[PDB]
């Protein structure tokens, strides 16, 4: 909207819109199959709800949605609920994986596709990359000059390319904004979609259940911000951590808000 | 010192000539009639 | 207007670059009548070039010159002529059965379509093909021609053979030019014809192969066993013979020409100088005398009315004048981004001035009012003036001289334009006026001050006609003080004829030089006299 | 520039029509048309997607623009529709004995649904107004439901015997169930193939439009039966090729355009 | 009586109603009805139209007023169809088959078409507006397009093989086909069997009405795909006899008369 | 239309419609198919195509339509054109013919079928004739008296009726304008109709190829009138019959004025 708003220091404080937003929202916990295997029992999430329950949340309000892996769930991941809370294992090896899955969802996305074969693509500002999700990702590019010939490549010898990725499931892939790339990607395997960073996505909450916090949204090396929406907890059991969630989730949804952008069921928007 | 605009679209029928040259210049190159069309699934006869 | 053709000539420079490129990327006068007819016989030639192996693959096909030599009836003489017949500009196929050894290959045959042009060039042992050394125009009207392919076998040693068949293509004549033809010792001089193909019905084909439906004619037999094809019509042609006092036409042309080489040139203006008139050359000075009006009354030669003014820019954007105003044009913009390291040479006057700006002094005052005087010459191709605009009376003599001098030539011309745009009135004197307070200047420096109504001197104040010739319009000194006071003196004058002069008015110009006024004829004679090259 | 704000907007009626925005938001927009198999096999080329979009050229569409995205068959679209572009299209074939089918896929496309998820292993659901439906997509869903009553026990039907339950879907690969709204529902579903979610029905979708290619038009959007309504981006023609259908498409392309807005949200 | 000009009109709003033209209109004028050759099959009676002619004599129409002119079949009505009266009726039965036909029909003698010959050997067409069509009638037309470039080469099509020509009809004896307006098209057709003639609709025929016997209202006049309109003479009647079809159109002729007007031109 | 129109002597007015049709005219030769014969040539219709685009006639506005012989022309012709022109050849034996084709397609008609059998009709005004189209139309005539017999013939024997047609195509019968004549007509080949003669049709040009001017449209022999859409030519050759057509189609086109009454593809309206 580009009209404006207007107000007034003299008005009044209103009363609390927790114990209403919990009725008329929906929450959605996404879990590892680590969890339920150390859990080992079958009506948890029945137990869970009813505690909610007390919270103020409604039977028909709160959903668990199990997730394999890190980088199963990073492949097209669809969040489609009024509030998502994410819960994280930490490692070292899949710390690069685990901040590309935050700065998807965490963050709101506009999309277009890319055609690597007929076309070539570049990058135009910090907040345009090239985004891939797929079973096994493997990406090789090419930067050309002002003659449309290569940079230390052949547009030929596909080996001469720069490897960037390797057997990832979700890359997340920032270039020099400014020169057009050739591309070689498994597109059978991975489809590579360029888009654009708008502002941030206050509905989901990542939760990083193990080490210190390590992730950087934000691609260039100077910020590394710690947003309101981004956890921490140190973990020797699920139980302990899903009775913390359940007795600060008021504190999570006073860090979350909902939605301003648009409805929208996946992790990012389309714009063809 | 709006004599440069003036001049330039005045005198911009020049660019025609000038992409003349630059065309008998260059080289030359034509392509021919392709067809995708409908292709018959056709084998061959049952031989033994 | 007069200096509009200078400004003009400047600005179209940029045609003077796409001109040499194009060069580039390609490498008392009488008048005689042609509109002569003529008949072309001509044919065309092939290169053929296999390749090894078993011999079922060549690798060119392709077009090659071909001469002829014959003879025919015109106006009852029989002529011998002689006719080189060529190509440009065909499409050039490719058939391929294969990589083995075995299967039918052409790697590259030439075809000629509407996108190729044949060139003809012809000569024969008439008068005119001698005569033809300066050339007027030329044009010529021919019938058209439809040429046919005929059937070719390819002599391969094993199985069928493939029939080349078919193929046509209609000549019609467009575009006649000069040529020549070098033999070991002279050297003659030709005329070429082009003519433009048109594709015809007759389709090309390769039998035994995936090619049919093709149109055009390929190098394999163009004649179809024809010894030649044949064209007919008439070509008008008018030439430039150098003839004399009015007999004796010469024959083969009869002449050379300033080619064995200005030293002449320039005592023929000399002598055209002083013959000039004064009120026709005022009513010639305020003309628009752009390169068409300009370039109208020269009865050039063919390649001079095609390379006139062209060739004049090109000279003219290397010559004093040109490289000055870059050098004005450049200071001024320096000047405007230099601020903060600004360059601090000097400035006679209130701020900063390009135009203000002494240098190269190699009276003070003196030196200042010529330094100043020697860019209000750029004013005056620059626009900011009022008056008759100096360079405008040498533009009216330049146009005035090159209609009379028997001696104008294409390579000539040039750098006659520059050297009189450069050394008519060397010095020359402007003048600006600020509440009827006149302040003078002249390149041989020299000033005057005075006022409008009564003529009396004053102090020269400098620092305050910088600061007004800078932005206030100039005006020329053609009426300049000296002769303006013996005119105020002897020829008593009135106020609205002394401000006409002051502003440099054509109208009153002329009425005095009608009125026969000798200290304005004088002085009119003076800038004529010094309009000498 | 304010977000998620509804505003008081404020004009006149002394103001002026201003230009046709025709030829220049085709240039800054996408059209995507989704036609069935049939038509390509009855065509029986290769070049028409490059001939029509040649054609769609001269109305004002470029080449970069325009996309023709094919789906074999009504049920196979409705399974998991992602209908991404600024200006869709859809070719419908008509059949009698898929008419709900494709009433269904209508109501689901031509308007815009709000979806959260549903766990029937847990909780047990209800609908609180006549937008909250329950729309199934998968491979072959088969849907019972047991309303219950204030005790939470069963009505005409056993929480335990799933047997007993009303089956109110037979293996359809799309179904949008309207229930009565008040009353807390327990559901049997094939979850293994497919995937259901309770969405609340929000305004139309005013970016698809589609079009019955034969027969009459009969897609009932509104699940209550006494309105029955005809939207503008209905449409119905009558057809015995396809090349005449893609033409008429193409030449009234602009009627379409301007019986279809961008979508608000 | 300034023909061949418009001129305009005038009036005012005190004007009394003027008598009923009707019982005058019937005796000044003439009814032509059209039914199909399965109706007196049914019947099989030689006296029927003596019959109806003396009861349309009780609603007013004199004895030689009415007239009924048989035909076979409706792709037969559609082969040169001369409907040359002051009130026309054409009943029409329905058959799913026959709809694109039975809809052609009916935008042809529904309209009045201002129609201009057409020669294919020589020239190459191009519509103008959207009410441009050509329509073909025959015994058997086969009907082929395609479109040209701005430099005159087709496209997806050669304008030498026929073969790779797009087709629009079939075997059909009425077509009226549409194409993009702003693009030349080379033509191939059965002239033999076949004309082919560009018209142009204008304004709709007030002096013809079509009833349909049989199914749903499905006729689509407009050819653009926004409209699908129902006129006022476009009537729609359930059967299951002949006879009761009859004598519903003479008991309810005098609306049907009112919903035609006598012509313009 | 009844209402009234106005005008002036002074104005230069320029105030006028403007609208559009079908490409703004249309216009149809009829030639006979002695012509193309005599040419021998295939592509002659497409060289008097671009001869007219000279002079202004676009493409797609000219079009021919041959006709065997004036007869065959004669029986239905069907002009659906915005200007017309016919190239008719001279035949002493065929000036009637020649002529009724005339009186037909220049002159407007507006036309009622007859059933002779069932009726006895008659004519009213100088006007109302009866024109009869076909194969072989054999016509017989016997006119009546007050008391419903027959003079000078008889009812039942048909052999007594008086002979007016005997094998012609088109023929445009007057007989006397006041009594009840009894027809007898080769109805199985021939179609009789009553018509009635109005405004001309000022869209249909003659063009006698030959001999001198004979047509006599006005059945009334002491007219014997000549229009201005009645032109003749002398011709030894058709080429040059259709250059001189094409050099001067302006002042045919001049002489020729669209249609008033309405549109129609016959040369007469029905009016049952
Ligand atoms: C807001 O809270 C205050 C304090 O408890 C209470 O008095 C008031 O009623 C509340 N507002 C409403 C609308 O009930
Ligand atoms: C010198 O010039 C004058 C006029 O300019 C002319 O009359 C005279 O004949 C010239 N002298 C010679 C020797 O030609
Ligand atoms: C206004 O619309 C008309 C009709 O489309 C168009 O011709 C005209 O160019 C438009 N005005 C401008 C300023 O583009
Ligand atoms: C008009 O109708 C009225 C009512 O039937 C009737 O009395 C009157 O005579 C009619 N007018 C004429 C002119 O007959
Ligand atoms: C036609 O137009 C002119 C100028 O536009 C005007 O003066 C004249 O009155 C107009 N004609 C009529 C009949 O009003
Ligand atoms: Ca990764
Ligand atoms: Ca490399
Ligand atoms: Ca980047
Ligand atoms: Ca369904
Ligand atoms: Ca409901
Ligand atoms: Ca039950
Ligand atoms: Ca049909
Ligand atoms: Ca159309
Ligand atoms: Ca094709
Ligand atoms: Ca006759
Ligand atoms: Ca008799
Ligand atoms: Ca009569």
């Amino acid at each position: 909207i580009n009209l404006p708003i207007t107000g007034s220091m003299d008005t009044a404080y209103a009363n609390s819109t927790q114990e209403e937003t919990f009725l008329t929202s929906t929450l959605c916990l996404y879990y590892p199959t680590e969890a339920a295997t150390e859990i080992n029992d079958n009506s948890w999430k029945d137990t869970l709800s009813q505690l909610f329950l007390t919270k103020g949340w409604p039977t028909g309000s709160v959903y668990f949605k199990e997730y394999t892996d890190i980088a199963s769930f990073s492949v097209d991941p669809q969040l489609y609920c009024d509030y998502n809370v994410v819960l994280m294992k930490y490692d070292a090896t899949l710390q690069l994986d685990m901040s590309e899955l935050a700065d998807l969802i965490l963050n709101e996305w506009l999309c277009n596709p890319m055609d690597i074969t007929l076309y070539y693509y570049q990058q135009t500002d910090e907040a345009n990359k090239w985004i891939s999700m797929g079973s096994s990702c493997t990406i090789k590019v090419c930067p050309l000059n002002t003659q449309t010939l290569g940079i230390g490549c052949l547009t030929t010898d596909t080996a001469t390319f720069e490897e960037v990725a390797t057997a990832e499931k979700l890359v997340i892939t920032d270039v020099v904004d400014g020169v057009n790339h050739k591309l070689d990607v498994t597109t059978a395997t991975c489809t590579i979609r360029n888009c654009k960073k708008l502002g941030p996505r206050e509905n989901v909450a990542v939760i990083q259940v193990g080490g210190s916090d390590v992730l950087d949204i934000t691609a260039d090396p100077t910020t590394a911000p710690q947003t309101e929406r981004m956890m921490r907890i140190n973990w020797k059991k699920w139980w302990q951590v899903f009775y913390t969630v359940v007795d600060y989730v008021n504190q999570i949804i006073q860090a979350m808000s909902k939605r301003s952008r648009s409805l929208n069921s996946a992790a990012f928007y389309y714009r063809i | 010192a709006s004599l440069i605009y003036r001049q330039l679209l005045t005198n911009s029928y020049t660019v025609d000539l000038s992409d003349e040259i630059q065309e008998i210049g260059s080289t030359k190159t034509q392509n021919v009639t392709i067809n995708l069309g409908p292709f018959a699934q056709t084998g061959y006869a049952p031989v033994n | 207007m007069a200096s509009l053709i200078y400004r003009q000539l400047l600005t179209n420079s940029y045609t003077v670059d796409l001109s040499d490129e194009i060069q580039e990327i390609g490498s008392l006068w009488k008048e005689m009548q042609y509109n002569r007819d003529i008949t072309i016989r001509f044919k065309f030639a092939s290169s053929i070039v296999k390749s090894g192996g078993l011999g079922y693959k060549w690798s060119e096909i392709s077009f090659k010159p071909a001469n002829y030599q014959y003879t025919y009836t015109r106006d009852g003489e029989e002529v011998t002529a002689h006719t080189t017949c060529s190509v440009n500009g065909m499409n050039d196929f490719n058939f391929n059965g294969g990589s083995l050894p075995t299967d039918f290959v052409i790697s590259r045959y030439e075809v000629i379509k509407e996108n190729s042009y044949v060139y003809v060039d012809y000569w024969d042992d008439s008068q005119a093909f001698r005569n033809m050394v300066y050339v007027r125009s030329l044009a010529a009207n021919l019938n058209s021609v439809i040429c046919t392919g005929g059937d070719y076998s390819f002599a391969l040693p094993v199985g069928q053979w493939p029939v080349m068949t078919g193929g046509a293509v209609s000549l019609h004549s467009a575009g006649v030019t000069l040529s020549t033809q070098f033999t070991d010792f002279v050297s003659l001089n030709s005329l070429r014809f082009r003519f433009r193909l048109t594709v015809e019905e007759p389709s090309f084909s390769i039998t035994r192969t995936r090619v049919s439906r093709l149109y055009g004619l390929p190098a394999a037999n163009p004649n179809n066993g024809k010894e030649y094809y044949e064209v007919a019509g008439r070509f008008s042609l008018i030439s430039l013979v150098p003839s004399n006092d009015d007999y004796q036409t010469p024959i083969t042309n009869s002449v050379t020409v300033r080619q064995d080489l200005l030293g002449e040139l320039r005592e023929e203006f000399n002598a055209l100088s002083q013959e000039i008139a004064m009120s026709q050359l005022i009513d010639l000075a305020l003309l628009p005398l752009d390169m068409f009006s300009m370039f109208s009354g020269i009865k050039s030669t063919i390649d001079a009315a095609k390379s006139m003014a062209t060739s004049v820019m090109k000279k003219f954007k290397k010559s004093g004048l040109a490289n000055s105003v870059s050098t004005l044009t450049d200071s001024l913009s320096d000047a405007a981004s230099s601020i903060s390291r600004g360059a601090s040479i000097r400035s006679v006057g209130s701020s900063a001035s390009a135009w203000t700006d002494v240098s190269t002094q190699i009276s003070s005052i003196s030196t200042q009012t010529s330094t100043i005087s020697r860019r209000l010459r750029l004013k005056e191709m620059a626009t900011q003036t009022e008056g008759m605009n100096f360079d405008d009376i040498s533009a009216a003599v330049l146009k005035t001289k090159i209609d009379r001098s028997t001696q104008i030539s294409p390579n000539t011309l040039p750098d006659i334009v520059t050297e009189a745009s450069e050394k008519f009135i060397p010095n020359r004197a402007y003048r600006v006026i600020n509440n009827d307070e006149v302040f003078e200047a002249g390149t041989d420096g020299r000033f005057f001050a005075y006022r409008v109504e009564t003529f009396d001197e004053i102090p020269f104040d400098v620092q305050k006609f910088a600061d007004l010739v800078t932005d206030s319009p100039v005006i020329s000194a053609i009426i300049d003080f000296k002769t303006l006071k013996n005119l105020n003196d002897n020829y008593g004058i009135s106020r609205q004829q002394a401000f006409n002069l002051l502003r440099s008015d054509p109208r009153v110009l002329r009425e005095f030089i009608n009125q026969d006024n000798p200290i304005i004829r004088n002085r009119i004679e003076q800038l004529i006299m010094q309009c000498r090259l």
